[PDB]
């Protein structure tokens, strides 16, 4: 999901839909290889020690400018207009160059 | 905001002592924990990027370690010309937010400070001001708790502390305590007295004047 | 390379603010050079960024009151804040935001402290510290000057117009309550003085006034 | 003439910075409600003697 070789935009996003699978989180956080890692609701030591129901991947490109507004509580271009996260967000945002 | 918290805002570390410098995130971001360097007279220039590796031209005597919210500095084998102010902060989106920061400084033997004073003029009254310092000189370590003392009473209100780089002749430091007075609080007071409390003897270096001379 | 920070330091409130950072020895063609405040007490707070093409972004702080351009015939680039009032009153730096190698890099420059308030200007007025007769005399003896009522910043401290430079020690300028203040001490050994003569020179560059006050050996003849 | 475009491009060039670098955004959405968790791993690492 970060390396792939198609993908969509930021308002027609395709939702990669992630089940019957385990969720190692210890490639992702302790990599060393992301640059943005922003994390909302809950720690993320908690993501891996308590189970979820519904889990998706929302993979899209956006420059930084308006990285800051996928967050729940914000506004702009994208945080009103093309893609908003809920108030009840206890999950965490990975993107890299 | 993500708040770089740090956890000491001074440290006491010799010619290769090794330095620790904790700093506690409320959230946690990953790996992107990066340390600036802020030189007395130079540009505070970025010094540490992912937490181990170092900047480029840099010695590798500055590195570190860390993993999503225990992030410590570790400086081996420093020197004298190291003395920098050290900000914990994050590059992962923005804005950038800044933390406090720690200001090291150099281990050396301790010395009972040469406290100075000095009358103010006569023009200030004219202008309608006051302004007292006392200088202190060769002396260890830099938070001297020194106190004011106004006819007897004390006061810690006002007082304006500033410090400056250590000195190249016996590594010494320098500080100041200027004290800002009213029209009314300047008339009424006559003595001025400063005390410095060090800790190479139980006698504290007392000085004191008259303004009337 | 090293930045340059420059630009008015006395703005009236509701006014449009406008400050100038030079780049000496790379032009604005890689990279981004953004503006950091600083406030006193080390609280630094992000205001905006601009990259060469001309696009800008603002910080979540202000709404829409924030404006960055940028200038790659001069390789400067300005900032412009509407509306100010007192919570702006800030030494602004600036940066280098650039990356390279897989990497980060980043350096600041010497900055430029801007207040925003009700005072007007005031010519210094300085006053030199004379020893008298409760003064502590040995083989290394300490004077000094103080600087009180004066706007705005920046001045300068000397001493002896740059003729004494052992043991000078200069404090930067700390805010009280009304205006801004300063200290300065110089040590000096008994081969010196009282043999030469110390003058704390002490000028202001924003209203063009030098003010020398020299100090004597009291009770002198 | 008359044929305005709402949906304006992006910008990705190499020479930019941070600030306009594309960021492969991947965001980890978590909800808990009345359905029965199951996608967040049902196993662990576990050790045995």
């Amino acid at each position: 999901v970060f390396n792939a070789t198609r993908f969509a935009s930021v308002y027609a996003w395709n939702r990669k839909r992630i089940s019957n699978c385990v969720a190692d989180y210890s490639v992702l956080y302790n990599s060393a290889s992301f640059s943005t890692f922003k994390c909302y609701g809950v720690s993320p030591t908690k993501l891996n020690d308590l189970c979820f129901t519904n889990v998706y991947a929302d993979s899209f490109v956006i420059r930084g400018d308006e990285v800051r507004q996928i967050a729940p509580g914000q506004t702009g271009k994208i945080a009103d207009y093309n893609y908003k996260l809920p108030d009840d967000f206890t999950g965490c945002v990975i993107a890299w160059n | 905001d993500i708040v770089m918290t740090q956890s000491h805002k001074f440290m006491s570390t010799s010619v290769g002592h090794r330095v620790s410098i904790t700093c506690k995130a409320s959230q946690d971001v990953g790996n992107d924990v990066a340390w600036y360097q802020q030189k007395p007279g130079q540009s505070p220039k970025l010094l540490i990027y992912w937490a181990s590796t170092r900047h480029t031209g840099v010695p590798d005597r500055f590195t570190g370690s860390g993993s999503g919210t225990d992030f410590t500095l570790t400086i081996s084998n420093v020197q004298s010309e190291d003395l920098a102010d050290y900000f914990c902060q994050q590059y992962n989106r923005y804005p950038y937010t800044f933390g406090g920061g720690t200001k090291l400084e150099i281990k050396r033997a301790d010395a009972a400070p040469t406290v100075s004073i000095f009358p103010p003029s006569s023009e200030q009254l004219t202008s309608g001001g006051a302004s007292v310092v006392c200088f202190l000189n060769n002396f260890y370590p830099k938070d001297i708790n020194v106190k004011w003392k106004i006819d007897g009473s004390e006061r810690q209100n006002g007082v304006l502390n500033s410090w400056t780089d250590q000195d190249s002749k016996d590594s010494t430091y320098s500080m100041s305590s200027t004290l800002t007075l009213t029209k009314d609080e300047y008339e009424r007071h006559n003595s001025y007295t400063c005390e410095a409390t060090h800790k190479t003897s139980t006698s504290p270096i007392v000085k004191s004047f008259n303004r009337n001379e | 390379v090293q930045l340059q920070e420059s630009g008015p330091s006395l703005v009236k409130p509701s006014q449009t603010l406008s400050l100038t950072c030079s780049v000496t020895g790379d032009s604005i063609t890689n990279g981004y050079w953004n503006w950091i405040r600083k406030f006193p007490g080390n609280k630094l707070e992000y205001m905006g960024y601009i990259s060469y093409s001309g696009s800008t972004y603002y910080s979540p702080s202000l709404k829409s009151r924030i404006s960055i351009t940028r200038d790659t015939s001069k390789n400067q680039h300005y900032l412009q804040l509407n509306s100010v009032t007192s919570e702006d009153t800030a030494t602004y730096y600036c940066a280098s935001d650039y990356h390279g190698s897989k990497y980060y890099f980043d350096y600041w420059g010497q900055g430029t402290t801007l207040t925003v308030s009700s005072a007007k200007t005031t010519p210094p007025s300085v006053y030199p510290l004379a020893p008298g007769s409760a003064a502590q005399t040995n083989s290394m003896v300490t004077l000094g000057c103080l600087v009180k009522g004066y706007f705005p910043e920046p001045v300068t401290v000397t001493w002896n117009s740059g003729s004494l430079s052992s043991g000078v020690h200069t404090f930067p300028a700390v805010l009280q309550s009304d205006l801004y203040t300063l200290s300065s001490s110089v040590t000096v050994p008994s081969s010196t003085w009282p043999s030469e003569t110390v003058t704390c020179n002490v000028a202001h560059p924003a209203s063009s006034t030098k003010v020398d006050k020299k100090i004597v050996p009291r009770d002198c003849g | 003439f008359n044929c305005y475009f709402p949906l304006q491009s992006y910008g990705f060039q190499p020479t930019n910075g941070v600030g306009y670098q594309p960021y492969r955004v991947v965001v980890l959405s978590f909800e808990l409600l009345h359905a029965p968790a199951t996608v967040c791993g049902p196993k662990k690492s576990t050790n045995l003697v």
